[PDB]
C-alpha cells in the first residue's frame, strides 16, 4: 500500500524559518517525480514547487523563488523542503504530492480534487 | 471527507473480516488447472496442418 | 531538346560516314 | 472524529498487514519454476484488417468467434468477419470520439459509448436493412470507459464517475451502484458465469463487488499508480492485471495476495491491455513501445514477443477456446495473431 | 456455396464503396479542441473549409485519461484570463507530453484587469514589437508581454521540434490563418525538407 | 542524301545499263578506241566511247552536280592512253573529292559519349528497379507522397531503358514506330517533372485542395501531354514531306511540336522552384526553429540539393542557347544528365529514413 506521509508544521513567528519533510512508501522514490501543493483556507490547490527524478532542474514559483528551498534523498526515499522568511499568506495547509507515469516528464493536474496520490499533508501559520 | 468518512471503517474492515486460506492451497489448484486443461486448446501446443482452418 | 538533337547529329554523321565509304569504295 | 477515525482507520490497516503477512507461509516463485517450461510458440500475421479512417481504441469478440466489433475514433462501428474479412455492417454514430464497444453474448444487441456519457445500444436485426438506435442509457456525469453485457436485459458501465452502475434495458436506469472508488474508474471486467466481477480507478485499487449486491466484497493493491485492463481467470478463481507500472501483477481470490509480478529491466513502457489464454499459462498484454509481448503465467519469463506494429496497442482479445488472438492498436489495422 | 459467397461479397463491397463516400469528407474536416450532453460541438466553414470545433469542459476535471484520446486533432485550442501559473503548469505537460507531438496548440488572450505573484517582471526589457495603437500604458505591454515571453520559453527549452506554438490577440478567421500553416508544416516535413 | 542518291542512282542505273551493249560492243571502234578512252558501265560514272586527242567530254551525275562549281558537262584527258576511269583528280568524279569536315573529331566524340551515358543508363535501370522495390507492395508505411513518385520512378524506367534500345536499331516499320515512340518516352518524363512540381507547390499555395480529386487530374495531364504533341507530331510527320523513319530533327520550324513544350516545361518548374523556395524561406524566418535560428545557410543549402534532382532544374543550364553552334550542350544533360535516376532514386530511396524505418522492420522480423 502507498502512503504520503508529513511531518513538521506549527505556530511560529512570522519571519521564521522551518523544513517540512515528506516520507514516501509503498513505491519506489527512484523513478517518480515530487511537487508540492498549499492551499490557502478557503481555497483550491496550487502547486509551488516541484523536482525531476534525475535531483536536478528544480523549479519554483515566482511567490517562492529563491525563499524555498526542495531537497531529495534517494538512498532513503524522502522530501526535504526549507523555506525562510514566513509571510502572513503562506498561511496554508501544504500537501505532498506524487504523479504516475515514472521515467515520464508528463503528468497534468496533480492540484486536482479527490486526488489520492496525496499525503494528509501539515498546516502552518504565522 | 467528513460526513462519507466512514467509508473508511465500513469498507476496509471487509479484508479483515473476510477469511483468508493460506497460499500453499491457493497456488497447487491454479497450477493444477493450466496444466489439465492444456489438451484442449489450440495454443500453448504447436497447431498441426490439419488444425488451424483460419489458414 | 537534348536527347534529340543527338540522335539527330549522330544520325547525320552515320549518314555522312556510309557516303563516304561510298565515295572511297565506288567512285 | 477524524482525529480518531483516521487513526483507526490507520490501525485497521496494521490488521491487514499482519493479515496478509501470516499467509506469507510460501512462495509462488519456486512452485511455478519448478517445472518444464513450452518455449516459442509460432505466431504468424494471418490477416490485415483494412478499411477504417481513423485509429481503432477497442473491440470485443463475437458469440461464437465467428464475427468481432471495432470501433473506430472517427464514429464508425463495424462488424467483421474473422475467416473471411468481410463487413457485415458499418453502423454510424451519433457522435466520434468513442472509447468503449460491447458485443451481446447472444448477438442481438451491440453497445457503444465515449465522451458523450450516452451509452447506447443498437438492435442487430435488420428490419429497415441497417441498424438503428435503440435505446440510450444517458444520466452519467462523466465520460464511459468500459461496458460488458452479462444478458440481454442487463449490462455494467465504467464511467468517469467514480462509480459503477448496473443498467436495466427495460427502463434504462442505475438499478444498483457502487462506491469507493478514488478517481475515475477506467477498466472492468466479467466473470465468465456472469457472476461475479472487477473494477479499477485511477488508484490501483483493484476492488471487487457484487453482481447482485451492491456492495465491495474484496479489495486488491499493489501496483504503483493508474491500473488500465483487468482481465479473469479462465475458471474465476484469479485475475491478472495491467497498470501503467510497466510490469503485470496477478490476484487470487482466496488468499486475497499478489500472486506473481511480471516485471522486466528492458522495457520502459506501460501497459495498456491484457488478456488470458484458454489454458492460463500464457499471459498476453499489449505495450507501448509498438510491440506486443506474451508472458508465461506460471514461468514470468517473456516466452515470445509480437511486432508488426509502430503504434500503440489499445486492445486486445481471445477466441471463446484459445483459437486465436485479436490484437488492435492505432495503427488503424486489426491483425488477427494466429 | 456460391449462393452465400456472392451474397456475403455484395454486401461487402457494398460497405467497401460506402466507406469511399465519406473518406475525403472525413479528411476535409480538420477537427479543432477547445480547453478551459458530456461534450459540446459547433460546426462552421470558413472559405470552403470545414471545422468541426468541440468543447470538454462539461467531462471530468481530471484530464488524464481523456485528453490521451485527443491524438487525432490536428489544432488545439487554448484560453487564459493564482489560475495564471496553473495554466502554464498545464501548459508545461501538454507540451512535454509522450504521445501529443504532432498536435501543434494555438494560444488566445482575453481583457484581464497579478502583478504581485510574479516580482520578476518588474525589470522585464521593453517590448520589441509593442502594439501602443489602442493607447497602451506601460503595465499593460510590460504584463502582456512577459506572460508572452513565458509561454514560449517552454516552447524552446523542451520538445524534438515537430509541434510549435501559435500567439495571437484580440477571432475565426485568425484561427483560420494560423491553421493553414499548420497543414503546410505537415505537408512539408514529409518531403524531408528542413 | 544517302536515301535519296540511293533511289537515283537506283532509278538511273537501269537507264543508262543499256549503253553498255551500245559502248565498246556497238558505235564500232574503228575510230581509235583506245584501251583507256573506253565506254563502259562501271557503276560508278556511265561515258560513251570517244577518239583519242585533245579532252572529251563526259555524263556528270545529275545528284552530283551540285557538289562542285561546274554544274554541267566536264572533261578528262583523252590522249593516245586516254582518261581510265573518271581522271582522278579534285573533281575525282564531277563532285568533291573528300568534303570531310569537323567529322574527324566529332564522330569519335560522339562516339566517346555514346558508350558514356549507355554505361550510366546500365546501372540506372537497376538502380531504380531497387529503388522501386520498396514503394511497389510496402503498405507498411504508403501515402500519397508514394502515388506521385511512383509514376515518376516510372517514367525514368520506361526512358532509360529506351535509350538502350535506339542504339540497337539505328546504329521499314521498326524504326517509324521506334522514333515517335522514342520522343513521347521523352516527353513523358519532363511532363512528369512538370506535373510533380505544380503538385508539390498547389499543395503548398492552396493547402486545403488535395481532396484525392486532382490526382485523377494530375495523371490525366501527366501521361496526356505527350500524348497529345508526340501524337501531333507523328501525324503532321506523314502530311509534310515524309521522308525515311523522320531523322531530320534539325528542322526547327517544325520541331517545335517537340523542342516547345519542353522548354516551357522546364520554365514553369524554374518559376515555381523559386515560390516554394521562399514559402521554406518564411518558415525559416520564425524564432520557433530548434536547430537553427540565424545562419540560414546552414539549412537552405541543404534543402534546395534535394529538390534539384526531384525538380530537374538542372536541364536549365543551357536552355535558351544557341543549340546549333552549343554541341558541347549534350555533355551536360547526357554525359551528366542521365545520373538524373540515379540521384532521385537514392536521395529519395536510401536517404529519407522513413524509407529506412519501414525496411527496418523486415531486418529484426528476419532475426525474430
Amino acid at each position: 500500500q502507498v502512503q504520503l506521509q508529513e511531518s513538521g508544521g506549527g505556530l511560529v513567528q512570522p519571519g521564521g524559518s522551518l523544513r517540512l519533510s515528506c516520507a514516501a512508501s509503498g513505491f519506489t522514490f527512484s523513478n517518480y517525480k515530487m511537487n508540492w501543493v498549499r492551499q490557502a483556507p478557503g481555497k483550491g490547490l496550487e502547486w509551488v514547487s516541484d523536482i525531476s527524478q534525475s535531483g536536478a532542474s528544480i523549479s519554483y514559483t515566482g511567490s517562492v523563488k529563491g525563499r524555498f528551498t526542495i531537497s531529495r534523498d534517494n538512498a532513503k526515499n524522502t522530501l526535504y523542503l526549507q523555506m525562510n522568511s514566513l509571510k502572513p499568506e503562506d498561511t496554508a495547509v501544504y500537501y505532498c504530492a506524487r504523479c504516475p507515469a515514472p521515467f515520464t516528464r508528463d503528468c497534468f493536474d496533480v492540484t486536482s480534487t479527490t486526488y489520492a496520490y496525496r499525503g494528509q499533508g501539515t498546516q502552518v501559520t504565522v | 471527507s467528513i460526513a462519507q468518512a466512514r467509508k473508511l471503517v465500513e469498507q476496509l474492515k471487509m479484508e479483515a473480516n473476510i477469511d483468508r486460506i493460506k497460499v500453499s492451497k491457493a497456488a497447487a489448484d491454479l497450477m493444477a488447472y493450466c496444466e489439465a486443461h492444456a489438451k484442449e486448446d489450440p495454443l500453448l501446443t504447436p497447431v498441426p496442418a490439419s488444425e488451424n482452418p483460419f489458414r | 531538346h537534348s536527347d534529340g538533337t543527338f540522335t539527330s547529329e549522330l544520325s547525320r554523321l552515320r549518314e555522312g560516314a556510309r557516303l563516304q565509304r561510298l565515295l572511297q569504295g565506288l567512285v | 472524529e477524524l482525529d480518531q477515525l483516521r487513526q483507526e482507520a490507520e490501525q485497521l490497516k496494521n490488521q491487514i498487514r499482519d493479515a496478509r503477512k501470516a499467509c506469507a507461509d510460501a512462495t509462488l516463485s519456486q512452485i511455478t519454476n519448478n517445472i518444464d517450461p513450452v518455449g516459442r510458440i509460432q505466431m504468424r500475421t494471418r490477416r490485415t484488417l483494412r478499411g477504417h479512417l481513423a485509429k481503432i481504441y477497442a473491440m470485443h469478440w463475437g458469440t461464437d468467434s465467428r464475427l468481432l466489433v471495432s470501433a473506430s475514433q472517427d464514429g464508425k462501428l463495424i462488424i467483421w468477419d474473422s475467416y473471411t474479412t468481410n463487413k457485415v455492417h458499418a453502423i454510424p454514430l451519433r457522435s466520434s470520439w468513442v472509447m468503449t464497444c460491447a458485443y451481446a453474448p447472444s448477438g442481438n444487441y451491440v453497445a457503444c459509448g465515449g465522451l458523450d456519457n450516452i451509452c447506447s445500444i443498437y438492435n442487430l436485426k435488420t428490419r429497415e436493412g441497417n441498424v438503428r438506435v435503440s435505446r440510450e442509457l444517458a444520466g452519467h456525469t462523466g465520460y464511459l470507459s468500459c461496458c460488458r453485457f452479462l444478458d440481454d436485459n442487463q449490462i455494467v458501465t465504467s464511467s468517469g464517475d467514480t462509480t459503477c452502475a448496473l443498467w436495466d434495458i427495460e427502463t434504462g436506469q442505475q438499478t444498483t451502484t457502487f462506491t469507493g472508488h478514488t478517481g475515475d474508474v477506467m477498466s472492468l471486467s466479467l466473470a465468465p458465469d456472469t457472476r461475479l466481477f472487477v473494477s479499477g480507478a485511477c488508484d490501483a485499487s483493484a476492488k471487487l463487488w457484487d453482481v447482485r449486491e451492491g456492495m465491495c466484497r474484496q479489495t486488491f493493491t499493489g501496483h504503483e499508480s493508474d491500473i488500465n485492463a483487468i482481465c479473469f481467470f479462465p475458471n474465476g478463481n484469479a485475475f491478472a492485471t495491467g497498470s501503467d507500472d510497466a510490469t503485470c501483477r496477478l490476484f487470487d481470490l482466496r488468499a486475497d495476495q499478489e500472486l506473481m509480478t511480471y516485471s522486466h529491466d528492458n522495457i520502459i513502457c506501460g501497459i495498456t491491455s491484457v488478456s488470458f489464454s484458454k489454458s492460463g499459462r500464457l499471459l498476453l498484454a499489449g505495450y507501448d513501445d509498438f510491440n506486443c509481448n506474451v508472458w508465461d503465467a506460471l514461468k514470468a519469463d517473456r516466452a515470445g514477443v509480437l511486432a508488426g506494429h509502430d503504434n500503440r496497442v489499445s486492445c486486445l482479445g481471445v477466441t471463446d477456446d484459445g483459437m486465436a488472438v485479436a490484437t488492435g492498436s492505432w495503427d488503424s489495422f486489426l491483425k488477427i495473431w494466429n | 456455396q456460391r449462393n452465400e459467397e456472392k451474397a456475403q461479397r455484395e454486401a461487402n463491397k457494398k460497405i467497401e464503396k460506402q466507406l469511399q463516400k465519406d473518406k475525403q469528407v472525413y479528411r476535409a474536416t480538420h477537427r479543432l479542441l477547445l480547453l478551459g450532453s458530456g461534450i459540446f460541438e459547433t460546426k462552421f466553414q470558413v472559405d470552403k473549409v470545414n471545422f468541426h470545433m468541440f468543447d470538454v469542459g462539461a467531462q471530468r476535471d481530471e484530464r488524464r485519461k481523456w485528453i490521451q484520446c485527443f491524438n487525432d486533432v490536428t489544432a488545439i485550442i487554448f484560453v487564459v484570463a493564482n489560475r495564471l501559473q496553473a495554466a502554464l503548469k498545464l501548459f508545461d505537460s501538454i507540451w512535454n507530453n509522450k504521445w501529443l507531438r504532432d498536435t501543434s496548440v494555438i494560444l488566445f488572450l482575453n481583457k484581464q484587469d497579478i502583478e504581485d505573484y510574479f516580482p520578476e517582471f518588474a525589470r522585464y526589457t521593453t517590448p520589441e514589437d509593442a502594439t501602443p495603437e489602442p493607447g497602451e500604458d506601460p503595465r499593460v505591454t510590460r504584463a502582456k508581454y512577459f506572460i508572452r515571453d513565458e509561454f514560449l520559453r517552454i516552447s524552446t527549452a523542451s520538445g524534438d521540434g515537430r509541434h510549435y506554438c501559435y500567439p495571437h490577440f484580440t477571432n475565426i478567421r485568425r484561427v483560420f490563418n494560423d491553421c493553414r500553416d499548420i497543414i503546410q508544416r505537415m505537408h512539408l516535413r514529409q518531403y524531408e525538407l528542413l | 542524301r544517302l536515301c535519296d542518291v540511293l533511289q537515283v542512282l537506283w532509278e538511273e542505273q537501269d537507264q543508262c545499263l543499256q549503253e553498255l551493249s551500245r559502248e565498246q560492243t556497238g558505235d564500232l571502234g574503228t575510230e581509235q578506241p583506245v584501251p583507256g578512252c573506253e565506254g563502259m558501265w562501271d557503276n560508278i560514272s556511265c561515258w560513251p566511247s570517244s577518239v583519242p586527242g585533245r579532252m572529251v567530254e563526259v555524263e556528270c551525275p545529275r545528284f552530283l552536280r551540285m557538289l562542285t562549281s561546274r554544274n554541267g558537262s566536264l572533261f578528262r584527258n583523252c590522249t593516245q592512253d586516254g582518261w581510265s576511269e573518271t581522271f582522278p583528280r579534285p573533281n575525282l568524279a564531277c563532285g568533291v573529292n573528300v568534303n570531310d569536315s569537323s567529322n574527324e573529331k566529332r564522330h569519335s566524340y560522339l562516339l566517346k559519349l555514346k558508350v558514356m551515358y549507355t554505361v550510366g543508363y546500365s546501372s540506372s535501370l537497376v538502380m531504380l528497379l531497387v529503388a522501386l522495390g520498396i514503394l511497389c507492395a510496402f503498405r507498411r508505411l504508403h501515402c500519397t507522397r508514394n502515388y506521385i513518385h511512383m509514376h515518376l520512378f516510372v517514367s525514368f524506367i520506361l526512358r532509360a531503358l529506351s535509350n538502350f534500345i535506339k542504339d540497337a536499331v539505328l546504329f521499314r516499320a521498326g524504326c517509324k514506330l521506334v522514333m515517335v515512340l522514342f520522343q513521347y518516352c521523352i516527353m513523358a518524363n519532363y511532363s512528369w517533372l512538370l506535373v510533380e512540381g505544380l503538385y508539390l507547390h498547389t499543395l503548398l499555395a492552396i493547402s486545403f485542395f488535395s481532396e484525392r480529386k486532382y490526382l485523377q487530374g494530375f495523371v490525366a495531364f501527366g501521361w496526356g501531354s505527350p500524348a497529345i504533341f508526340v501524337a501531333l507530331w507523328a501525324i503532321a510527320r506523314h502530311f509534310l514531306e515524309d521522308v525515311g523513319c523522320w531523322d531530320i530533327n534539325a528542322n526547327a520550324s517544325i520541331w517545335w511540336i517537340i523542342r516547345g513544350p519542353v522548354i516551357l516545361s522546364i520554365l514553369i518548374n524554374f518559376i515555381l522552384f523559386i515560390n516554394i523556395l521562399r514559402i521554406l524561406m518564411r518558415k525559416l524566418r520564425t524564432q520557433e526553429t530548434r536547430g537553427n535560428e540565424v545562419s540560414h545557410y546552414k539549412r537552405l543549402a541543404r534543402s534546395t540539393l534535394l529538390l534539384i534532382p526531384l525538380f530537374g532544374i538542372h536541364y536549365i543550364v543551357f536552355a535558351f542557347s544557341p543549340e546549333d553552334a552549343m554541341e558541347i550542350q549534350l555533355f551536360f544533360e547526357l554525359a551528366l544528365g542521365s545520373f538524373q535516376g540515379l540521384v532521385v532514386a537514392v536521395l529519395y530511396c536510401f536517404l529519407n529514413g522513413e524509407v529506412q524505418l519501414e525496411v527496418q522492420k523486415k531486418w529484426q522480423q528476419w532475426h525474430l
